[PDB]
C-alpha cells in the first residue's frame, strides 16, 4: 500500500 | 535578543525548500484538465495532486523529516497534507478579489468554482475566512514556511508513532518562529499566537473537508474523476 | 439468400450502440490533459480511460451482454477493452498519415507521440500494421460493429464463468455477420475468414500491450499518471 | 473491488 507515496519519498 | 546560528539555518533551508517547491509562475497549470464553468472536479483534482507533491518535496527538505521512519512520514502527510495546502494557497489569495489567482483568468478560482468540484459553504466559508485572516497577518516569508513545517511535524496525529521525535523537532521550529517574530517582526507581540490559533482553525478545516472528501470518495462516478496520487494521501489506508 | 428479421435486428441496435458511443467531432478531447511533444502519457490516459468508458457503454447495449452475470461482463471488459479500443480506433487512422486524425492536429497521434508515453516498436509496429490492414478491409459500418462485438464477446478469456452462454451469443453473432456479407457485402467471398484473422493479431496485440503495461504499472513514477479506470480495468485484480 | 466497473455497468 501507499506505493506512490513511497516512491515520492525516496 | 537575537537568533542563533542554528536558528538561522533552519530559516534558510526552509525558505530554500519553499522556493524550490512553490513555481510562482504557475506555468505548470496549462498541463492539468482544463477548468470548466461537477464541472470543475477534474482541474481541481489535478491542482490538488499536483500541491500535494510539492508538500512532499518541501517535506523532504525540512531538518529532521528524512530521518523519520517511513511510516511516520506517511502518517504526517497523509494527515496534514490538506492542511500544508490550504496553508501554501495563501500566496495566490487576493483580498481585492477573495479568490485565488493563479497568473491568468483560467487559474482564477473563485468559491463557487470549488463548488463545483463537490464542496460546500460548509467548508467554503470558513475556508476563505481563513485565507482572508490569514492574509491580513502580513507573514513574512519565513514565518510563513515555519508555520507550514510546525503544521507538519505536529505530533498529534493518526498514525505516528515517533511521539517523542516528532515533538522535539516540532518544539525546535516553535522555538525558532517565536524568536524571530519578537526580533526581526516589528509589533509582533501578538502575532505568535495568532499564528497558533490559525493552526486550530486548520484542524477544523481539515475535519470539515474529510467529511466532504468521503461523499466523493464513495461515488464511483466522482472518485473516477480523482488521480491516483490524491486517493493515495486523502484516502483511509493505514500503515 | 437474404438475412432474417432478428438477424438484422442485431445489426439496427449494434449500429444504434456505436453511433451512441462513438462521437466523430472528438470535441471532448479539448478535456483530456493535453498532449505534449514521457511526455505523451496523461494525454494518452486520458483518451484510453474516456474510450474504456465508451466501450463500457457500447457494451451494454450488445444484446445479452447485460444479463450475464456481473463478473463474466467484468471478465469480458478486463480482457477485452484494449481490443476494443484498437478495433474502434481505425475509424480515426488515415492511410495517407500513418497516423490516427481527431480532429485537430493537437489531436494527430503518431507512432512516435505513443513512444512517450512508454511504448515500443514491438508494440507499435504491429498495431500500425494491424490498423493499415484492417483500413484496406473497407468494412461496412455493419461489418465493424459485429466485429467489435464479436470481439468482446469471446469466450476464451481469463476469468469467464458462462462459457456455454457466452459462446451462443458470439454464435450468433459471427452467423449474423457471415451473412450480411455474402448478401450484402459485393465481393466479400474471402472477407470473413480476413476478419477472423484480424481477430487473431488483436489477441497478439493484447498480449504486447499487457507486456508494456506492467513496466508502467510498476513504476509509481508513471502509474501516478494513469486514471482509476485505467488502473482498474488493465488492473490484474480477479473477481 | 472493481469500484468504477461495477457502477458503470449500472
Ligand atoms: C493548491 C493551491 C492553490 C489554491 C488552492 C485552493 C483554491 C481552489 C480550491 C482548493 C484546492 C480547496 C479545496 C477544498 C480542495 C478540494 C480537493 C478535493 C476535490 C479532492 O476534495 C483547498 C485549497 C483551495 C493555488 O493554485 C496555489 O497557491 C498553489 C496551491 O498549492
Ligand atoms: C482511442 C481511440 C483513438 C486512437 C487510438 C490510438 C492512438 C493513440 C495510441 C493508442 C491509444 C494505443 C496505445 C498502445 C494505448 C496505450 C495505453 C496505456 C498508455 C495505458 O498503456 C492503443 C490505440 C491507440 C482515437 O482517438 C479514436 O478512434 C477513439 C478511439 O477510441
Amino acid at each position: 500500500k501507499h506505493k506512490i507515496l513511497h516512491r515520492l519519498l525516496q | 535578543h537575537m537568533l542563533s546560528d542554528e536558528q538561522m539555518q533552519i530559516i534558510n533551508s526552509l525558505v530554500e525548500a519553499h522556493h524550490k517547491t512553490y513555481d510562482d509562475s504557475y506555468s505548470d497549470f496549462v498541463r492539468f484538465r482544463p477548468p470548466v464553468r461537477l464541472s470543475m472536479l477534474p482541474h481541481l483534482a489535478d491542482l490538488v495532486s499536483y500541491s500535494i507533491q510539492k508538500v512532499i518535496g518541501f517535506a523532504k527538505m525540512i531538518p529532521g523529516f528524512r530521518d523519520l521512519t517511513a511510516e511516520d512520514q506517511i502518517a504526517l502527510l497523509k494527515s496534514s497534507a490538506i492542511e500544508i495546502i490550504m496553508l501554501r494557497s495563501n500566496q495566490s489569495f487576493s483580498l481585492e478579489d477573495m479568490s485565488w489567482s493563479c497568473g491568468g483568468p483560467d487559474f482564477k478560482y473563485c468559491i463557487n468554482d470549488v463548488t463545483k468540484a463537490g464542496h460546500t459553504l460548509e467548508l467554503l466559508e470558513p475556508l476563505v475566512k481563513f485565507q482572508v485572516g490569514l492574509k491580513k497577518l502580513k507573514l513574512h516569508e519565513e514565518e510563513h514556511v515555519l508555520l507550514m513545517a510546525i503544521c507538519l511535524l505536529s505530533p498529534d496525529r493518526p498514525g505516528v508513532q515517533d511521539h517523542v521525535r516528532i515533538e522535539a523537532l516540532q518544539d525546535r521550529l516553535c522555538d525558532v518562529l517565536q524568536a524571530y517574530i519578537r526580533i526581526q517582526h516589528p509589533g509582533g507581540r501578538l502575532l505568535y499566537a495568532k499564528m497558533i490559533q490559525k493552526l486550530a482553525d486548520l484542524r477544523s478545516l481539515n475535519e470539515e473537508h474529510s467529511k466532504q472528501y468521503r461523499s466523493l470518495s464513495f461515488q464511483p462516478e466522482h472518485s473516477m474523476q480523482l488521480t491516483p496520487l490524491v486517493l493515495e494521501v486523502f484516502g483511509s489506508e493505514v500503515s
